[PDB]
């Protein structure tokens, strides 16, 4: 009945030293029934990464929408969009549906190509921006993720330490939520290389 | 009480000319000389405040206009057409850009939007083309400084330096001799004032010349403090005093 | 030669319909003049009641647009009233939306932008009128702003409009060349009106009775027109010195 | 000449040529006569045939139980205007339980025809109408021209050669106005009037069309052997 | 040339020739007048009796607006009716919102702006009527006259149509000989006279007089037609003056 | 949320906390509740966070364009009128509760705007879940002709009252001072009374602690070119 | 909207815009339709002013409207696309509501109706296109060949040509086509179609295109070499 | 009324031609020449700028060659402003197709859409047609490399090599003379520049006058790369082919 928790799933993003990480689980369900264990929630438009939790149809729809918009942006501007600008685009686009919203919890992650500055942001379903320094959480186990992130996190982690922290935050949160899990993916993002890792986790 | 002009007033003649655009360019030719020069660390745009009467307060008539904090515009031709284009240019910067991306548009894209508006006057029903050529100078983070010309047709070209209107043929020859790629902003202002003296008959001073620059960020002109990222407008209109200072070193 | 019938460009780059709207401006054969004091803006205009059957109280080319703004027109009355009603509506709508009284210059710009649209759009003709707006603006002080059929507008220290505008203009030009200031250095509006009338008498070379003039005065927070008796008191003072 | 391309253009002498040309279509139309007394009002119409095989074009149209008209000019335009009258008569009945006044019916036709003369794209109506009716102020006869001018008359005629009938009625004025409580004699006077506009042809049984309305008489049309009595 | 073929086109003079051509239609029409009196107005009109077949007193030309305004016009009669119909809509929507009946100067502009609007576009024709109208409001009596251009002024006396020069001369005498003013019943009589005198320009056909009046004392400020004995008294007065 | 605004000798001052909450949890510990509208006109927003942000940004864009058109400094009454007329239109469905303050050629001004479009004029005002805690402090201490130094103290105190005593409010104190004839000064993180205490343990993991199934490089660049 | 009456009657009772549209058809490359006993063949001219063309991707002159009906044309190419699109839409719409594909006569009637609508609508000019529409009705083995034109008239033809020098190829077909015994086989029908084009085309085989349509949605376009064999056989028989 | 002033843009002449299309084509014949040449391993687009001034900022300038998506580009001949209206529409049609089907738009579908938009202006609306001819260069996985042209009539056709704008008669003769089917991109580059060099109304062909672009399936690992040549890169290729 509650759209944000039909399909389930989570996204978490963290900043580190000269890097960002964004991660997600792989579950798509119809409430109790597990349906797919390959539903990725993290997309990218050039070097800007967007995780989306919530109602799966809107997750897919918004991905297709932001691909569309960023493609036109690039043809007109003659450069890839940056995370700060994209964040504003995400907010704009969600708030224009203020009274018929997309039931999602988006999370922007990326490194500004000109300043080199790590950047993460989160939004509620109608586009209010939470531009955190430390971490952003989203999904059905957001409470669990807040609890993990808030204790596990420390600032200025190196890429390969940040991987461990964000992974353990995701995994232990997802195991305390019925509607998350079934696999997990972790992107480690640096200014000009991005590593993607699939995690081993309990499949219940 | 109907708008029955749903057909183009601009059409192709047998020779392939679009008459109304050509005539709009003729109106631009009769208009007062304006110019633009691009330096390494800035752009300058300039024109003569041709006062219709000495009783008129020419300060109130702004031929040089701020479009965004980092973009400025000047014209030659029909002033009323320019005024409304400035109004639409300012608005389109917000509606089609700032309210989407949370930042002001880059020079080329705002120019593109103005160009579009002028093109539509050249094809839409029941309208004549705009009788102006615009020179738009601006700066943005990824393209740097730039200067664009926009014609009644909706065509736009980027320039290192140019002139439009009355004495544009003579002025462009003058700019070709003086311009190089190592100019500082002060040097361009100096060249702008020299070039503009040739096309001016009567008085030549800070009160009869309008001149603005796209240069460094002006945090003093911002009006507020407390946000490190917002450093202030690059557009600045030179004062009557500031022009007369540079005319002594001329 | 249909380039002379609608608002499109001639081969010369000219809009003949705009130029002919300007000629309609002088169809009334009335001369107007506006000047600025320290605390006020005075506008005077010739009043000609040729018919004895006319009710002279209804013959006016001066309009009270808002409390603060007055508008004198040079041109045929139907277009004058068209422009007056629109200006009133615009001045009320402005106050409602933005919470303060519409400034004189902003109204002038708005009416000019409207006039511009008639020069670009073919189905609308230009109005054959020159609108001279006057107020004591709360920010700018005494203000004269004039709009024409071309959509051009500009501020003025003083101005004159009509068939003999050049004579009135040069008379005013010469006075401000002497005084070397942008206004009439005078405390009371009563004396600024006396100045306005005097310098029109000198320029036109004609004497006036109370019924040959029409006067409008802008002060802080109100614009008002003078009655025939108020003007008479003005004319008496001029004659007595 | 130059000023007759559309209805929106005045000539230099203040004339609307398109209206005057629409007026000309009435003159080409077949004659019809209207006349009344204090008790009854009568229409008489000379219907026109295309040739000997064809029917005779119907000239009279009923608008309500107490009102109707005869036409001269473009018959499709008379259909439009009559249909409008029917609706107005009907609107008055349904909403106000009130029979529409004949004078007010004229005013409505006038204003409908006027809109076509002042606006671009439209054309004037190319038809003249003679409206008869009996309302709360007795018998009435109206003449509608497509310029917009509607005129309350004792009698009149419109169409080709109508001037003959109109001069007759102008002489007979004092006689026929007094024909009260006698429908047949009032019809006779109308049939005699329309006879003044005939040349070569005469009034046959399928040629003639008569209608009448009055005090205790609904608007009824007579054609065929019902008008043989009056030939 | 070609500047007179389209409405809303300025000639090189600065004239709208189509509007001036509408004036020729007005000049071609029958004579109508208005007389402002002490506490009201009086309207009168010449109705040409084209034929004996016209019903007397039936083809009424003067029209009321609201309850307190009278309108008469010369020229294309249907155009005049279209304008009055508009006036009625204006007067109704004014009263609907503001409760009070529309003041006469306010009403005058509502027509003036509407007529003017028909000189702004080539898709419409100017009005082929000069309209004389007025009545009594809270500020007293008012008489107006409105031309095809949308130009209107207040008047002491007004006249338009074929006999306007004749009428105007007669109105100018009344203004000179009665500076303190004219009573309502006086104005009715003078109106009758002026229409009779102005009938020398339309002398071929005989005519029918029609008069109306608003007066604060005589009609309670309401528009009423002059009927019966008062109409006959005015006709007699007029007939005596021509002889 | 806890927002407040008050007037002093030759100016107006706004205050706000920095805690944004979803349900019972703390989504943001450092959010800006003081919104830019014009260089010398600001707005404190409580209620629905997206609605309050979006409404101020819109009016701020329209105020800028209006300023450009009229060649004048924008007025607080213009912002006030535009905000209320927009909020009224939406019948409280834009759940933004605002305190608008500023300086313009007319003088200094302070107004509150509720979600349904009602507006108040006051010398001190407070809105949001901590308004009662803040108003208690303002009512106890506010007086006429405050100095700027007293005004900042009182504003920050009113916000603090909310921070401590109200669960909805928390974290830091943002202040904006708009004084006549001077640039407005925006003071984000004016107070920082809620820095987290150091943790007992570092939960940084030994590398390889997490079990990994696959690895791959993501191509983020345009075209790898020949 | 733009409402101007472009197609109107002239004093002599002609609608010049419709007749001038036929002149655009007269300019267009020659198209010919010949129906046999168990097939229809659509021949089309390709003007050889344009070499360096890419014949894989260039719009082919014969278009499928459904799997069983085809449409060729002469006149303005851009105009033809609009008709072809509308027809293809109507073909699927008919299947969706009637549960049966269109007849060739129905499809022709629809296209003809669209062409007609443009000759008495405000703001539009007629289509500068005449069409040949050919195929077989569902579960029917009788060949169909219809012709439409800008005015909106349509009619059935044993054989017909349209476009430039269609006068000459109609002359040829009128003497060579026998109604009592039409081209019995596919070969004979194709040969008569190629022969008829060879009167006007004046060049070998690149300038001729052939499409054969047979019953039960059996449509195939002939290649250059297949057509070139017909051209060879025709002129070898002619040398005698 | 208004009828008086209506040019009637969408009518046939007695001969069955569309006046405005024909006159727009006459307009386009004065525009700077654009040449497209298709090879087995790529497409070349070469075009001559029209406004030689020394003061024109060439590196940020774009009058001739525009990108429609990552696979498809266009060369323009005619009114630049008109072309930019159409280009922004074509860019949107591409992205709509991508959003709907999750596949890049085939070249012919995009071309047909634009050409249909141009057609609309000749048949209805009473507006002037777009004074633009395009050369479309593109790639998709169905037909591979494709060249098309469209003109103001909305007619489009496919090509192996083609010219639009000025001196197309002279240009098409020269292309027809030297083109071959087994040709390669590097050869086509040379042909394009040689053709412009002979047909140009200018005294000599220089780098500051040209816009140049290639679409190659000679990117890393069998992808397709669009290269819009920078001014220095045009100057290099002019020296390489031996024109300057
Ligand atoms: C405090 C308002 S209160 C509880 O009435 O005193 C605060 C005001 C605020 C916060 C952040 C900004 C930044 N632009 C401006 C103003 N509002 C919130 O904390 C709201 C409180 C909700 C409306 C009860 N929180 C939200 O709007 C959050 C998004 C935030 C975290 C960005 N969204 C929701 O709570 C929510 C709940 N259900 C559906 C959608 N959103
Ligand atoms: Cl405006
Ligand atoms: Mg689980
Ligand atoms: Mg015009």
């Amino acid at each position: 009945s509650d759209p944000s928790s039909i399909n389930g799933g989570i996204v978490v993003a963290m900043t580190g030293k000269d890097c960002v990480a964004i991660a997600c689980d792989l579950r798509l369900g119809s409430q109790s029934l597990g349906v797919s264990n390959k539903f990725e929630k993290i997309f990218h438009y050039g070097h800007v990464f967007l995780g989306i939790t919530g109602l799966a149809t809107d997750v897919t729809t918004l991905n297709e929408m932001f691909r569309y918009k960023t493609n036109l942006y690039k043809l007109k501007e003659e450069r890839a969009i940056e995370p700060e600008t994209f964040t504003q685009l995400v907010s704009s686009s969600l708030y224009e549906r203020r009274f018929g919203p997309y039931f999602v919890g988006p999370v922007v992650a990326g490194i500004n190509s000109k300043s080199g500055k790590p950047f993460i942001a989160g939004f509620d379903l109608i586009g209010c921006i939470d531009e955190a320094k430390d971490f952003i959480v989203s999904g059905t186990a957001s409470d669990q993720l807040f609890g993990m992130c808030e204790s596990l996190y420390e600032p200025n982690l190196e890429p390969e330490d940040l991987f461990e922290t964000i992974s353990q935050a995701l995994l232990n949160a997802a195991d305390r939520d019925a509607l998350s899990g079934w696999g997990a993916v972790v992107y480690i993002i640096k200014k000009d290389e991005v590593v993607k890792r699939y995690l081993k986790m309990r499949q219940d | 009480m109907t708008d029955r002009y749903s057909f183009s007033l601009t059409t192709f003649s047998p020779s392939g000319k679009l008459g109304q655009i050509d005539y709009a360019l003729t109106a631009v030719k009769q208009g007062v000389t304006s110019l633009g020069i691009k330096a390494t660390n800035g752009v300058v745009i300039a024109t003569e405040k041709k006062s219709s009467s000495p009783l008129a307060m020419s300060e109130t008539l702004s031929k040089v206009s701020l479009l965004t904090p980092d973009i400025g515009a000047v014209y030659s031709g029909m002033g009323p057409d320019y005024r409304v284009l400035v109004d639409k240019s300012r608005k389109v910067a917000h509606t089609s850009y700032k309210r989407i991306y949370g930042e002001y548009p880059p020079t080329k894209l705002l120019v593109s939007e103005v160009a579009k508006i002028m093109q539509e006057a050249t094809q839409s029903g029941g309208v004549r083309p705009f009788g102006v050529s615009l020179l738009i100078a601006g700066h943005d983070e990824f393209n740097g400084f730039s200067l664009y010309q926009v014609d009644p047709s909706g065509s736009y070209f980027p320039w290192k330096a140019t002139a439009i209107g009355k004495g544009s043929v003579a002025a462009k020859t003058f700019l070709e001799k003086r311009w190089n790629d190592e100019l500082e902003l002060e040097d361009a202002i100096h060249i702008a004032l020299l070039t503009l003296k040739e096309s001016v008959e009567g008085e030549f001073n800070g009160d009869t010349i309008e001149l603005a620059i796209i240069g460094d960020e002006n945090p003093d002109l911002l009006g507020y403090t407390g946000i490190p990222t917002d450093k202030g407008p690059r557009f600045r209109k030179l004062t009557s005093q500031e022009i007369n200072d540079r005319l002594e070193a001329l | 030669g249909y380039d002379r019938h609608i608002t499109i460009f001639s081969p010369e780059g000219r809009l003949y319909q705009v130029e002919y709207a300007f000629k309609a401006t002088n169809q009334t054969n009335i001369n107007s003049l506006a000047v600025r004091g320290k605390d006020c803006t005075v506008v005077i205009s010739q009043k000609k009641v040729p018919d004895k059957l006319l009710d002279p109280t209804t013959v006016s080319y001066i309009f009270c647009i808002s409390r603060t703004i007055g508008m004198v027109v040079n041109g045929p009355i139907p277009d004058a009233r068209n422009a007056a009603l629109r200006a009133k509506a615009e001045a009320a709508e402005f106050r409602y939306k933005y919470g303060y009284d519409m400034p004189c210059d902003v109204l002038a710009k708005r009416m000019a932008n409207l006039s511009q649209i008639y020069t670009q759009r073919a189905y609308m003709r230009p109005l054959g009128v020159i609108l001279t707006f006057v107020s004591v603006d709360e920010e700018l002080g005494p203000s004269i702003y004039k709009t024409d059929p071309a959509g051009y507008y500009v501020g003025y220290k003083a101005t004159a409009t009509g068939p003999k505008q050049q004579e009135i203009t040069t008379n005013l030009e010469n006075h401000f060349k002497k005084s070397k200031i942008d206004h009439i250095n005078e405390e009371s509006w009563e004396k600024v009106v006396e100045f306005a009338i005097t310098h029109m008498i000198d320029a036109l070379g004609t004497e006036f009775s109370k019924n040959d003039l029409e006067v409008g005065v802008a002060t802080k927070d109100k614009f008002f027109t003078l009655s025939a008796e108020n003007i008479e008191e003005r004319l008496v003072a001029i004659a007595e010195q | 000449n130059n000023y007759d391309g559309d209805t929106v253009t005045f000539s230099p002498t203040g004339r609307l040529f398109q209206v005057e040309y629409a007026l000309e279509a009435i003159k080409q139309g077949s004659v019809t006569v209207g006349l009344r007394s204090n008790t009854h009002a009568v229409l008489v119409a000379l219907k026109r045939n295309a040739d000997e095989l064809s029917s005779y074009q119907k000239k009279i149209i009923k608008c309500d139980e107490h009102m109707g008209l005869s036409l001269a000019g473009l018959a499709p335009d008379a259909r439009v205007l009559s249909n409008y009258l029917r609706q107005q008569c009907n609107y008055s009945s349904l909403v106000f339980n009130r029979k529409l006044a004949v004078e007010r019916a004229g005013h409505l036709l006038c204003d409908k025809a006027q809109k076509n003369t002042q606006s671009y794209g439209g054309r004037p109506y190319g038809v003249g109408l003679l409206i008869i009716g009996y309302d709360k102020s007795g018998a009435h006869l109206l003449e509608f021209q497509p310029s917009g001018n509607v005129t309350e008359l004792y009698g009149t005629a419109i169409g080709a050669r109508s001037q003959g009938a109109k001069t007759y009625l102008e002489r007979t004025l004092d006689t026929f106005i007094k024909i009260d409580g006698n429908p047949d004699e009032l019809i006779k006077a109308g049939v005699e009037a329309i006879s003044q506009s005939l040349r070569d042809e005469s009034l046959t049984v399928d040629n003639l069309s008569i209608a009448i309305v009055g005090k205790d008489t609904p608007f009824t049309i007579y054609d065929g052997e019902a008008v043989a009595k009056y030939i | 040339t070609g500047y007179d073929l389209s409405n809303s086109v300025f000639s090189p003079d600065g004239r709208n020739f189509q509007v001036e051509y509408a004036v020729k239609a007005v000049e071609n029409g029958t004579t109508s007048i208005g007389i402002k009196c002490n506490d009201g107005v009086v309207f009168a009109v010449e109705k040409l009796i084209t034929s004996k077949l016209l019903v007397p007193q039936k083809n009424v030309k003067i029209q009321v607006v609201d309850r307190h305004i009278g309108c008469v016009y010369s020229g294309l009669i249907p155009d005049g009716r279209h304008l009055v119909n508009r006036g009625r809509e204006e007067a109704a929507s004014f009263k609907k919102l503001y409760k009070t009946p529309i003041p006469i100067p306010a009403f005058a502009d509502r027509l003036g702006q509407y007529v003017q609007a028909h000189t702004l576009y080539n898709s419409v024709r100017p009005f082929g009527v000069s309209t004389i109208f007025g009545g009594v409001d809270k500020n007293g009596a008012h008489l107006y006259m409105l031309e095809p251009s949308g130009s209107y002024w207040g008047y002491k006396g007004a006249a338009t149509g074929k006999g306007r020069q004749s009428a105007k001369a007669e109105l100018e005498k009344l203004v000179d000989h009665h500076p303190e003013g004219l009573s309502a019943r006086e104005a009715v009589k003078q109106a009758a006279k002026i229409i009779y005198l102005a009938h020398e320009d339309n002398k071929e056909k005989d005519f029918e007089l029609e008069i109306s009046w608003c007066s604060l004392s005589e009609t309670n400020g309401l528009h009423k037609f002059v009927k019966g004995d008062l109409l006959q008294e005015a006709i007699d007065f007029a007939q005596k003056e021509i002889n | 949320t806890t927002i407040a605004g008050l007037v002093f000798q030759d100016g107006v001052i706004l205050g706000a906390d920095t805690r944004a909450t979803n349900d019972s949890v703390v989504a943001d510990k450092s959010c800006e509740k003081i919104h830019f509208i014009a260089p010398k006109i600001y707005c404190c927003g409580a209620g629905v966070a997206a609605d309050a942000e979006a409404v101020t940004q819109l009016i701020g864009s329209n105020i800028e364009l209006h300023s450009l058109y009229t060649s004048r400094e924008p007025r607080v009454v213009s912002a006030l009128q535009m905000l209320k007329q927009h909020l009224f239109k939406y019948q409280g469905h834009i759940g933004a509760y605002l305190i608008v303050a500023g300086v313009d050629p007319t003088g200094s001004h302070l107004f509150s705007i509720h979600a349904h479009g009602s507006t108040d004029v006051g010398y001190y005002l407070s809105l949001g879940s901590g308004s009662l805690a803040a108003m208690a402090v303002l009512e106890s201490h506010w007086k006429q002709d405050l100095t700027k130094e007293e005004a900042i103290k009182l504003a920050s105190d009113a916000i603090q009252a909310g921070i401590w005593n109200d669960l909805g409010s928390g974290s830091n104190v943002d202040v904006c001072v708009m004084e006549i004839g001077k640039d407005a000064e925006y003071l984000r993180n004016y107070l920082t009374p809620n820095v987290r205490e150091e943790k007992q343990k570092s939960y940084k993991f030994p590398r390889g602690t997490t079990a990994v199934l696959k690895e791959s490089i993501v191509n983020i660049c345009d075209i790898q070119e020949e | 909207g733009y409402d101007r009456a472009l197609s109107i009657f002239s004093p002599d009772g002609h609608i010049f815009q419709v007749e001038y549209a036929l002149e655009a058809v007269k300019r267009g490359t020659c198209a010919v339709g010949v129906k046999g006993k168990n097939c229809v063949v659509l021949g089309c001219e390709r003007r050889s002013t344009l070499k360096l063309q890419d014949t894989r991707i260039t719009p082919s002159k014969v278009s499928k409207i459904d799997s069983h009906v085809v449409l060729s044309f002469s006149g303005l190419n851009a105009d033809s696309r609009i008709l072809i699109e509308k027809a293809r839409v109507e073909a699927q719409s008919h299947r969706l509501t009637l549960e049966d594909p269109v007849t060739v006569e129905y499809l022709t009637r629809y296209v003809a109706g669209v062409q007609q609508r443009y000759t008495q609508s405000g703001g539009v000019r007629p289509f500068g296109v005449s069409t040949l529409i050919a195929g077989f009705d569902p579960r029917d083995d009788e060949p169909k060949l219809y012709q439409t034109e800008p005015s909106g008239i349509y009619s059935s033809w044993s054989a017909q040509t349209i476009g430039r020098n269609s006068k000459t190829v109609r002359e040829f077909l009128e003497k060579n086509y026998d109604r009592k015994e039409p081209p019995a086989t596919v070969e004979e029908c194709v040969k008569l179609t190629v022969r008829s084009l060879l009167e006007v085309v004046q060049t070998g085989a690149k300038n001729i295109e052939i499409t054969v349509v047979k019953p039960d949605s059996d449509i195939v376009a002939l290649s250059s070499e297949e057509i070139n064999q017909y051209v060879t056989q025709i002129e070898q028989e002619k040398q005698e | 009324g208004s009828r008086r002033y209506d040019s009637r843009t969408t009518i046939f002449s007695p001969e069955g031609r569309l006046y405005q299309v024909e006159y727009a084509l006459e307009s386009i014949s004065h525009a700077g020449t654009a040449i497209g040449i298709m090879a087995s391993d790529g497409i070349v687009l070469a075009a001559e700028r029209k406004v030689t001034s020394t003061l024109l900022e060439q590196d940020t300038s774009t009058e001739k060659l525009y990108k429609l998506n990552d696979k498809i580009a266009v060369a323009v001949a005619g009114l630049t402003a008109d072309a930019e209206i159409l280009i922004n529409t074509a860019r949107i049609h591409a992205q709509n197709y991508l959003k709907t089907y999750n596949e890049d738009i085939p070249v012919e579908i995009l071309v047909r859409r634009l050409s249909d938009i141009k057609q609309g202006y000749t048949q209805h609306g009473g507006l002037r047609p777009f004074g633009v001819s395009f050369i479309y260069a593109g790639y998709d996985d169905r037909y591979g490399y494709q060249l098309y042209t469209s003109n103001p009539s909305g007619n489009y056709t496919g090509w192996k090599a083609i010219s639009v704008g000025a001196n197309t008669s002279a240009a098409q003769t020269l292309l027809q003379m030297d083109y071959k089917d087994d040709m390669k991109v590097d050869d086509a580059i040379e042909l394009a520049l040689k053709t412009l060099s002979k047909t140009t109304d200018s005294s000599a062909l220089t780098y500051d006058r040209l816009e140049f672009a290639t679409i190659r399936k000679g990117a890393n690992d069998g992808e397709v790369y669009q290269k819009i040549f920078k001014p220095q890169e045009i100057k290099d290729i002019l020296v390489k082919t031996g024109i300057t």
